[PDB]
Protein backbone atom coordinates (compact mmCIF):
# COMPACT_ATOMS: atom_id res chain seq x y z
CA UNK A 1 0.00 0.00 0.00
CA UNK A 2 1.27 3.56 -0.68
CA UNK A 3 2.70 5.96 1.94
CA UNK A 4 0.52 8.81 3.24
CA UNK A 5 1.08 12.16 1.45
CA UNK A 6 4.38 14.03 2.02
CA UNK A 7 4.87 17.70 2.99
CA UNK A 8 5.39 19.81 -0.15
CA UNK A 9 8.98 20.50 -1.29
CA UNK B 1 13.60 -15.25 -1.53
CA UNK B 2 14.72 -11.55 -1.40
CA UNK B 3 11.98 -9.15 -2.61
CA UNK B 4 11.21 -5.44 -3.14
CA UNK B 5 8.17 -3.18 -3.26
CA UNK B 6 8.34 0.13 -5.14
CA UNK B 7 5.97 3.04 -5.85
CA UNK B 8 6.78 5.36 -8.78
CA UNK B 9 5.04 8.77 -9.08
CA UNK B 10 5.27 11.13 -12.07
CA UNK B 11 3.79 14.67 -11.95
CA UNK B 12 4.00 16.82 -15.11
CA UNK B 13 2.98 20.48 -15.04
CA UNK B 14 1.07 22.00 -17.99
CA UNK B 15 0.64 25.69 -17.09
CA UNK B 16 -2.41 27.14 -18.88
CA UNK B 17 -4.04 23.69 -19.32
CA UNK B 18 -4.91 23.04 -15.63
CA UNK B 19 -3.41 21.14 -12.74
CA UNK B 20 -0.43 18.82 -13.29
CA UNK B 21 -1.10 15.24 -14.38
CA UNK B 22 -0.20 12.77 -11.58
CA UNK B 23 0.42 9.06 -12.36
CA UNK B 24 1.39 6.40 -9.78
CA UNK B 25 2.35 2.76 -10.34
CA UNK B 26 3.22 0.11 -7.73
CA UNK B 27 5.50 -2.92 -8.24
CA UNK B 28 6.44 -6.05 -6.27
CA UNK B 29 9.79 -7.08 -7.84
CA UNK B 30 9.18 -6.90 -11.67
CA UNK B 31 5.34 -7.21 -11.37
CA UNK B 32 3.16 -4.04 -11.65
CA UNK B 33 0.15 -4.47 -9.28
CA UNK B 34 -1.55 -1.00 -9.03
CA UNK B 35 -2.00 2.26 -10.97
CA UNK B 36 -3.58 5.67 -10.46
CA UNK B 37 -4.04 8.42 -13.12
CA UNK B 38 -5.36 11.90 -12.12
CA UNK B 39 -6.66 12.41 -15.72
CA UNK B 40 -8.90 9.24 -15.58
CA UNK B 41 -12.70 9.94 -15.77
CA UNK B 42 -13.16 8.97 -12.05
CA UNK B 43 -9.59 8.64 -10.70
CA UNK B 44 -9.05 5.65 -8.36
CA UNK B 45 -6.32 3.12 -7.59
CA UNK B 46 -6.90 0.13 -9.93
CA UNK B 47 -5.51 -3.42 -9.76
CA UNK B 48 -2.95 -4.53 -12.42
CA UNK B 49 -2.08 -8.03 -11.04
CA UNK B 50 -4.58 -10.79 -10.17
CA UNK B 51 -3.37 -11.38 -6.55
CA UNK B 52 -4.14 -7.75 -5.43
CA UNK B 53 -7.84 -8.03 -6.57
CA UNK B 54 -8.74 -9.77 -3.22
CA UNK B 55 -7.97 -6.57 -1.20
CA UNK B 56 -11.27 -5.18 0.16
CA UNK B 57 -12.95 -1.79 -0.56
CA UNK B 58 -11.22 -0.10 2.47
CA UNK B 59 -7.80 -0.72 0.77
CA UNK B 60 -8.79 0.86 -2.57
CA UNK B 61 -10.63 3.79 -0.87
CA UNK B 62 -7.63 4.61 1.44
CA UNK B 63 -5.11 4.44 -1.41
CA UNK B 64 -7.26 6.53 -3.83
CA UNK B 65 -7.53 9.34 -1.20
CA UNK B 66 -3.71 9.18 -0.70
CA UNK B 67 -2.97 9.60 -4.45
CA UNK B 68 -5.51 12.48 -4.76
CA UNK B 69 -3.81 14.31 -1.83
CA UNK B 70 -0.30 13.49 -3.16
CA UNK B 71 -1.27 14.96 -6.59
CA UNK B 72 -2.18 18.26 -4.85
CA UNK B 73 1.05 18.14 -2.81
CA UNK B 74 3.15 17.53 -5.98
CA UNK B 75 1.32 20.49 -7.61
CA UNK B 76 2.55 22.70 -4.70
CA UNK B 77 6.05 21.16 -5.00
CA UNK B 78 6.23 21.95 -8.75
CA UNK B 79 5.20 25.58 -7.97
CA UNK B 80 7.88 25.85 -5.24
CA UNK B 81 10.64 24.25 -7.38
CA UNK B 82 10.13 26.56 -10.43
CA UNK B 83 10.43 29.41 -7.84
CA UNK B 84 13.65 27.96 -6.31
CA UNK B 85 15.20 27.70 -9.84
CA UNK B 86 13.85 31.12 -11.07
CA UNK B 87 12.15 29.27 -14.00
CA UNK B 88 9.39 30.60 -16.34
CA UNK B 89 5.81 29.99 -15.08
CA UNK B 90 4.84 29.04 -18.73
CA UNK B 91 6.93 25.85 -19.10
CA UNK B 92 6.18 22.16 -18.37
CA UNK B 93 8.32 20.47 -15.66
CA UNK B 94 8.50 16.94 -14.24
CA UNK B 95 8.60 15.76 -10.60
CA UNK B 96 9.32 12.05 -10.12
CA UNK B 97 9.14 10.17 -6.81
CA UNK B 98 10.42 6.62 -6.11
CA UNK B 99 10.15 4.85 -2.73
CA UNK B 100 9.90 1.42 -1.14
CA UNK B 101 11.62 -1.44 0.64
CA UNK B 102 14.00 -4.36 -0.08
CA UNK B 103 13.49 -7.40 2.23
CA UNK B 104 15.38 -10.69 2.66
CA UNK B 105 13.90 -14.24 2.68
CA UNK B 106 12.70 -13.81 6.35
CA UNK B 107 10.78 -10.61 5.31
CA UNK B 108 13.17 -8.39 7.34
CA UNK B 109 13.98 -4.86 5.99
CA UNK B 110 17.40 -4.76 4.18
CA UNK B 111 17.07 -1.25 2.69
CA UNK B 112 14.55 1.62 2.45
CA UNK B 113 14.35 4.09 -0.48
CA UNK B 114 12.69 7.52 -0.75
CA UNK B 115 14.00 9.80 -3.50
CA UNK B 116 13.06 12.43 -6.05
CA UNK B 117 14.08 13.87 -9.42
CA UNK B 118 13.18 17.23 -10.97
CA UNK B 119 13.29 17.41 -14.80
CA UNK B 120 15.09 14.03 -14.83
CA UNK B 121 17.84 15.08 -12.41
CA UNK B 122 18.32 13.76 -8.84
CA UNK B 123 16.95 16.43 -6.44
CA UNK B 124 16.75 14.98 -2.88
CA UNK B 125 17.06 11.43 -1.43
CA UNK B 126 16.60 9.82 1.99
CA UNK B 127 19.96 8.28 3.04
CA UNK B 128 20.34 4.53 3.83
CA UNK B 129 20.16 5.49 7.59
CA UNK B 130 16.45 6.51 6.89
CA UNK B 131 17.14 9.55 9.13
CA UNK B 132 19.10 12.07 6.92
CA UNK B 133 18.76 13.67 3.45
CA UNK B 134 21.18 14.19 0.54
CA UNK B 135 20.30 17.39 -1.39
CA UNK B 136 21.69 17.91 -4.95
CA UNK B 137 21.91 21.76 -4.78
CA UNK B 138 20.83 24.94 -2.89
CA UNK B 139 17.21 24.54 -4.15
CA UNK B 140 17.07 20.98 -2.72
CA UNK B 141 18.58 22.36 0.56
CA UNK B 142 15.44 24.57 0.89
CA UNK B 143 13.38 21.36 0.65
CA UNK B 144 15.82 19.60 3.05
CA UNK B 145 15.39 22.32 5.75
CA UNK B 146 11.57 22.29 5.30
CA UNK B 147 11.53 18.45 5.67
CA UNK B 148 13.93 18.50 8.67
CA UNK B 149 11.62 21.05 10.44
CA UNK B 150 8.53 18.87 9.61
CA UNK B 151 10.30 15.60 10.77
CA UNK B 152 9.58 14.09 7.30
CA UNK B 153 12.37 11.43 7.63
CA UNK B 154 10.62 9.92 10.74
CA UNK B 155 7.32 9.73 8.69
CA UNK B 156 9.18 7.99 5.78
CA UNK B 157 11.09 5.64 8.18
CA UNK B 158 7.79 4.62 9.94
CA UNK B 159 6.29 3.63 6.54
CA UNK B 160 9.45 1.90 5.21
CA UNK B 161 10.03 -0.21 8.40
CA UNK B 162 6.26 -0.67 9.00
CA UNK B 163 3.53 -0.66 6.30
CA UNK B 164 6.10 -1.24 3.45
CA UNK B 165 7.55 -4.46 5.00
CA UNK B 166 4.17 -5.74 6.36
CA UNK B 167 2.20 -5.11 3.10
CA UNK B 168 5.02 -6.59 0.93
CA UNK B 169 4.91 -9.73 3.20
CA UNK B 170 1.10 -9.87 2.61
CA UNK B 171 1.43 -9.50 -1.21
CA UNK B 172 4.06 -12.31 -1.34
CA UNK B 173 1.65 -14.56 0.69
CA UNK B 174 -1.32 -13.79 -1.67
CA UNK B 175 0.82 -13.80 -4.90
CA UNK B 176 2.27 -17.27 -3.99
CA UNK B 177 3.95 -18.97 -7.02
CA UNK B 178 3.47 -15.88 -9.32
CA UNK B 179 5.86 -13.83 -7.07
CA UNK B 180 8.00 -16.48 -5.25
CA UNK B 181 8.75 -19.02 -8.09
CA UNK B 182 10.78 -17.75 -11.11
CA UNK B 183 9.39 -18.71 -14.56
CA UNK B 184 12.31 -19.98 -16.70
CA UNK B 185 12.74 -18.87 -20.31
CA UNK B 186 11.46 -20.90 -23.28
CA UNK B 187 14.55 -20.95 -25.52
CA UNK B 188 15.40 -21.62 -29.17
CA UNK B 189 18.08 -20.80 -31.76
CA UNK B 190 17.24 -19.46 -35.23
CA UNK B 191 19.51 -19.32 -38.29
CA UNK B 192 19.40 -16.64 -41.01
CA UNK B 193 21.76 -16.81 -44.02
CA UNK B 194 23.11 -13.30 -44.89
CA UNK B 195 25.17 -14.54 -47.90
CA UNK B 196 26.92 -17.71 -49.19
CA UNK B 197 29.66 -17.04 -46.55
CA UNK B 198 27.91 -15.49 -43.46
CA UNK B 199 24.86 -16.44 -41.35
CA UNK B 200 23.19 -15.03 -38.23
CA UNK B 201 22.60 -17.30 -35.23
CA UNK B 202 20.00 -15.81 -32.87
CA UNK B 203 19.43 -17.21 -29.35
CA UNK B 204 15.93 -16.45 -27.96
CA UNK B 205 14.69 -16.37 -24.35
CA UNK B 206 10.89 -15.90 -24.14
CA UNK B 207 8.27 -15.88 -21.38
CA UNK B 208 10.71 -15.56 -18.41
CA UNK B 209 10.20 -13.86 -15.02
CA UNK B 210 11.82 -12.01 -13.37
CA UNK B 211 13.57 -9.80 -16.00
CA UNK B 212 17.20 -10.50 -14.87
CA UNK B 213 18.83 -12.87 -17.41
CA UNK B 214 22.22 -13.44 -19.08
CA UNK B 215 22.53 -14.64 -22.72
CA UNK B 216 26.06 -15.22 -24.12
CA UNK B 217 27.32 -16.79 -27.34
CA UNK B 218 30.47 -18.93 -27.03
CA UNK B 219 32.79 -20.23 -29.78
CA UNK B 220 34.28 -23.52 -28.48
CA UNK B 221 33.06 -22.57 -24.96
CA UNK B 222 34.73 -19.05 -24.94
CA UNK B 223 32.43 -15.94 -24.58
CA UNK B 224 32.06 -13.89 -27.88
CA UNK B 225 31.37 -10.60 -26.01
CA UNK B 226 32.75 -8.12 -28.61
CA UNK B 227 30.86 -9.85 -31.55
CA UNK B 228 27.36 -10.41 -30.00
CA UNK B 229 24.36 -8.16 -30.78
CA UNK B 230 22.28 -8.17 -27.55
CA UNK B 231 18.86 -6.45 -27.41
CA UNK B 232 17.62 -4.84 -24.18
CA UNK B 233 15.30 -7.05 -22.14
CA UNK B 234 11.73 -6.18 -23.18
CA UNK B 235 8.24 -6.92 -21.82
CA UNK B 236 6.07 -9.49 -23.64
CA UNK B 237 2.94 -7.66 -22.33
CA UNK B 238 1.72 -10.70 -20.27
CA UNK B 239 4.01 -9.87 -17.24
CA UNK B 240 6.90 -11.98 -18.72
CA UNK B 241 10.05 -10.78 -20.54
CA UNK B 242 11.98 -11.47 -23.78
CA UNK B 243 15.61 -11.12 -24.85
CA UNK B 244 17.77 -12.31 -27.74
CA UNK B 245 21.51 -12.41 -28.53
CA UNK B 246 22.85 -12.82 -32.09
CA UNK B 247 26.25 -13.59 -33.64
CA UNK B 248 27.30 -13.57 -37.31
CA UNK B 249 29.35 -16.69 -38.14
CA UNK B 250 31.02 -18.22 -41.21
CA UNK B 251 28.67 -20.56 -43.14
CA UNK B 252 29.46 -24.16 -42.09
CA UNK B 253 30.99 -23.16 -38.71
CA UNK B 254 27.62 -22.97 -36.83
CA UNK B 255 28.43 -26.17 -34.87
CA UNK B 256 31.29 -24.33 -33.04
CA UNK B 257 28.77 -21.90 -31.42
CA UNK B 258 26.67 -22.38 -28.26
CA UNK B 259 24.29 -20.00 -26.50
CA UNK B 260 24.52 -19.96 -22.67
CA UNK B 261 21.40 -18.94 -20.72
CA UNK B 262 21.46 -18.00 -17.01
CA UNK B 263 18.10 -17.38 -15.28
CA UNK B 264 16.81 -17.86 -11.69
CA UNK B 265 13.97 -20.13 -13.05
CA UNK B 266 16.39 -22.62 -14.74
CA UNK B 267 17.39 -25.70 -12.72
CA UNK B 268 20.92 -25.10 -14.17
CA UNK B 269 22.42 -22.82 -16.87
CA UNK B 270 21.34 -23.94 -20.40
CA UNK B 271 23.65 -24.56 -23.37
CA UNK B 272 21.74 -24.26 -26.68
CA UNK B 273 22.79 -24.96 -30.30
CA UNK B 274 21.23 -24.55 -33.77
CA UNK B 275 19.09 -27.73 -33.92
CA UNK C 1 16.76 20.47 -18.83
CA UNK C 2 17.46 16.68 -19.25
CA UNK C 3 16.40 15.27 -22.65
CA UNK C 4 17.01 11.56 -23.36
CA UNK C 5 16.25 9.98 -26.75
CA UNK C 6 13.88 6.95 -26.75
CA UNK C 7 15.08 3.44 -27.56
CA UNK C 8 12.52 1.54 -29.68
CA UNK C 9 11.87 -2.17 -30.21
CA UNK C 10 8.96 -3.57 -32.30
CA UNK C 11 8.14 -7.27 -31.81
CA UNK C 12 5.30 -9.79 -31.30
CA UNK C 13 4.35 -11.25 -27.88
CA UNK C 14 4.59 -14.83 -29.34
CA UNK C 15 6.63 -16.13 -32.32
CA UNK C 16 4.60 -15.10 -35.42
CA UNK C 17 2.52 -17.77 -37.20
CA UNK C 18 0.57 -16.44 -40.24
CA UNK C 19 -3.21 -16.63 -39.48
CA UNK C 20 -2.69 -17.04 -35.67
CA UNK C 21 -3.86 -14.29 -33.20
CA UNK C 22 -0.91 -12.51 -31.48
CA UNK C 23 0.02 -9.09 -29.99
CA UNK C 24 2.12 -6.42 -31.75
CA UNK C 25 4.34 -4.54 -29.26
CA UNK C 26 6.27 -1.28 -29.54
CA UNK C 27 8.46 -0.81 -26.44
CA UNK C 28 9.80 2.74 -25.97
CA UNK C 29 12.32 3.26 -23.16
CA UNK C 30 15.15 5.41 -21.83
CA UNK C 31 13.40 8.71 -22.69
CA UNK C 32 12.88 12.05 -20.92
CA UNK C 33 10.65 14.05 -20.74
CA UNK C 34 7.61 11.70 -20.69
CA UNK C 35 5.66 13.53 -23.51
CA UNK C 36 5.84 11.03 -26.41
CA UNK C 37 3.69 10.01 -29.39
CA UNK C 38 3.68 6.32 -30.43
CA UNK C 39 1.63 4.96 -33.34
CA UNK C 40 1.46 1.34 -34.54
CA UNK C 41 1.19 1.23 -38.36
CA UNK C 42 -0.34 -1.50 -40.59
CA UNK C 43 0.78 -1.01 -44.25
CA UNK C 44 1.74 2.61 -43.38
CA UNK C 45 -1.69 3.47 -41.80
CA UNK C 46 -2.32 4.23 -38.10
CA UNK C 47 -3.95 1.31 -36.15
CA UNK C 48 -6.87 2.48 -33.91
CA UNK C 49 -7.62 1.28 -30.30
CA UNK C 50 -3.86 0.77 -29.58
CA UNK C 51 -3.37 0.46 -25.78
CA UNK C 52 -0.34 1.32 -23.64
CA UNK C 53 1.15 0.38 -20.26
CA UNK C 54 0.97 2.77 -17.29
CA UNK C 55 3.81 5.35 -17.29
CA UNK C 56 6.78 3.90 -15.35
CA UNK C 57 10.51 4.67 -15.11
CA UNK C 58 13.90 3.07 -14.50
CA UNK C 59 16.37 3.73 -11.65
CA UNK C 60 18.02 6.52 -13.84
CA UNK C 61 14.53 8.21 -13.93
CA UNK C 62 14.11 7.51 -17.70
CA UNK C 63 10.59 6.56 -18.77
CA UNK C 64 9.33 3.39 -20.47
CA UNK C 65 5.99 2.50 -22.10
CA UNK C 66 4.71 -0.56 -23.99
CA UNK C 67 2.23 0.18 -26.81
CA UNK C 68 0.35 -2.90 -28.01
CA UNK C 69 -2.53 -4.19 -30.15
CA UNK C 70 -4.05 -7.65 -30.85
CA UNK C 71 -3.21 -8.66 -34.48
CA UNK C 72 -3.16 -11.69 -36.81
CA UNK C 73 0.12 -11.64 -38.81
CA UNK C 74 0.02 -12.56 -42.55
CA UNK C 75 2.66 -13.01 -45.30
CA UNK C 76 1.96 -9.60 -46.93
CA UNK C 77 0.85 -7.21 -44.09
CA UNK C 78 3.71 -4.85 -43.02
CA UNK C 79 3.80 -3.48 -39.44
CA UNK C 80 5.83 -0.68 -37.85
CA UNK C 81 6.06 1.70 -34.92
CA UNK C 82 6.31 5.51 -35.42
CA UNK C 83 7.65 7.59 -32.51
CA UNK C 84 7.75 11.37 -32.05
CA UNK C 85 9.66 12.95 -29.15
CA UNK C 86 11.36 16.34 -28.53
CA UNK C 87 14.76 14.59 -28.99
CA UNK C 88 13.88 13.33 -32.54
CA UNK C 89 14.31 15.83 -35.42
CA UNK C 90 11.96 13.59 -37.48
CA UNK C 91 9.62 10.70 -36.60
CA UNK C 92 11.53 7.44 -35.94
CA UNK C 93 9.92 4.50 -37.83
CA UNK C 94 10.97 0.97 -36.82
CA UNK C 95 9.61 -1.86 -39.03
CA UNK C 96 8.42 -5.14 -37.47
CA UNK C 97 10.71 -8.09 -38.39
CA UNK C 98 9.19 -11.41 -37.15
CA UNK C 99 12.84 -12.67 -36.70
CA UNK C 100 13.71 -9.85 -34.14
Amino acid sequence: EPRSPSHSM
Amino acid sequence: GSHSMRYFYTSVSRPGRGEPRFISVGYVDDTQFVRFDSDAASPREEPRAPWIEQEGPEYWDRNTQIYKAQAQTDRESLRNLRGYYNQSEAGSHTLQSMYGCDVGPDGRLLRGHDQYAYDGKDYIALNEDLRSWTAADTAAQITQRKWEAAREAEQRRAYLEGECVEWLRRYLENGKDKLERADPPKTHVTHHPISDHEATLRCWALGFYPAEITLTWQRDGEDQTQDTELVETRPAGDRTFQKWAAVVVPSGEEQRYTCHVQHEGLPKPLTLRWE
Amino acid sequence: MIQRTPKIQVYSRHPAENGKSNFLNCYVSGFHPSDIEVDLLKNGERIEKVEHSDLSFSKDWSFYLLYYTEFTPTEKDEYACRVNHVTLSQPKIVKWDRDM
